[PDB]
């Protein structure tokens, strides 16, 4: 898994390490779960989601 | 906005409108509750600085309906690089005097990452161009916010395809004539959806609107990232206009 490929697998942002080393990462106002890939909303509105659609 | 739909309200609940002497200047987009990404063109023209204004939770431009939020625009941040009048370099920082607060009607959009926008986000192909400005060439602006959904071309396929683009443009839309940005959309987003999440790819800049032949032109906001996030850490300096180093 590299970043450039597929996003690194990650839902939002990758860096590469040193090996075969990734780490997903997500903006503020999102959790990383322990898929270690996804990221979930830890606040009311965060970034780049729409309220009105979120709740339908 | 021209050959696109109204933008069901609150669906795009981080497009900004700027007015300066309450009349309609451009758009904006909001990345955090006191910072709005707009275009340097925007600004080539103002006389008195303090007279801008940005309002947030804004639909239809003919009523008040509670949702909208207006702010004073504390500074306006413009890259080094840009030259008025020209298109290289078209955007600007706005700080807001106060903060918006978010709402259902009022979110940012993300600012994304340098890499994970230019290795993952370059690559969708269709985003969202948002805006009050003309519904036609040579015609009348929107009352209500419009949006459409554009096409992005790597530059050379542009080239191509077209009947000057640098390395902080790209080119989306359509060349029939029928789908494009126009003015009094400047500034506004482009916006790109990746595992569903939106985040800010683009910015409506300038040059000719639905034009056959042509494209859309909009600035590369990958490539000012880290200019935009350094700003953002920096504290206000007096008076308005800052022209801050770049890169
Ligand atoms: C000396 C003149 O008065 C002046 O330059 N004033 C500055 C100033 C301010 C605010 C807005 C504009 N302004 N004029 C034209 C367009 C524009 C055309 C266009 C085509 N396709 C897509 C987006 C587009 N935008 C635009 O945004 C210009
Ligand atoms: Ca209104």
């Amino acid at each position: 898994l590299i970043c450039v490929n597929e996003n690194g697998g990650c839902e939002q942002y990758c860096s590469d390490h040193t090996g075969t080393k990734r780490s997903c990462r997500c903006h503020e106002g999102y959790s990383l779960l322990a898929d270690g890939v996804s990221c979930t909303p830890t606040v009311e509105y965060p970034c780049g989601k729409i309220p009105i659609l979120e709740k339908r | 906005i021209v050959g696109g739909k109204v933008c069901p309200k609150g669906e795009c609940p981080w497009q900004v409108l700027l007015l300066v002497n309450g009349a309609q200047l451009c758009g904006g987009t909001l990345i955090n509750t006191i910072w709005v990404v707009s275009a340097a063109h925007c600004f080539d023209k103002i006389k008195n600085w303090r007279n801008l204004i940005a309002v947030l939770g804004e639909h239809d431009l003919s009523e008040h309906d509670g949702d909208e939020q207006s702010r004073r625009v504390a500074q306006v941040i413009i890259p080094s690089t840009y030259v008025p009048g020209t298109t290289n370099h078209d955007i600007a920082l706005l700080r807001l005097h106060q903060p918006v607060v978010l709402t259902d009607h009022v979110v940012p959009l993300c600012l994304p990452e340098r890499t994970f926008s230019e290795r993952t986000l370059a690559f969708v192909r269709f985003s969202l161009v948002s805006g009050w400005g003309q519904l036609l060439d040579r015609g009348a602006t929107a009352l209500e916010l419009m949006v459409l959904n554009v096409p992005r071309l790597m530059t050379q396929d542009c080239l191509q395809q077209s009947r000057n683009i640098t390395e902080y443009m790209f080119c989306a839309g359509y060349s029939d004539g029928s789908k494009d940005s126009c003015k009094g959309d400047s500034g506004g987003p482009h916006a790109t959806h990746y595992r569903g999440t939106w985040y800010l790819t683009g910015i409506v800049s300038w040059g000719g609107c639905a034009t056959v032949g042509h494209f859309g032109v909009y600035t590369r906001v990958s490539q000012y990232i880290e200019w935009l996030q350094k700003l953002m850490r920096s504290e206000p300096r007096p008076g308005v206009l800052l022209r801050a180093p770049f890169p």
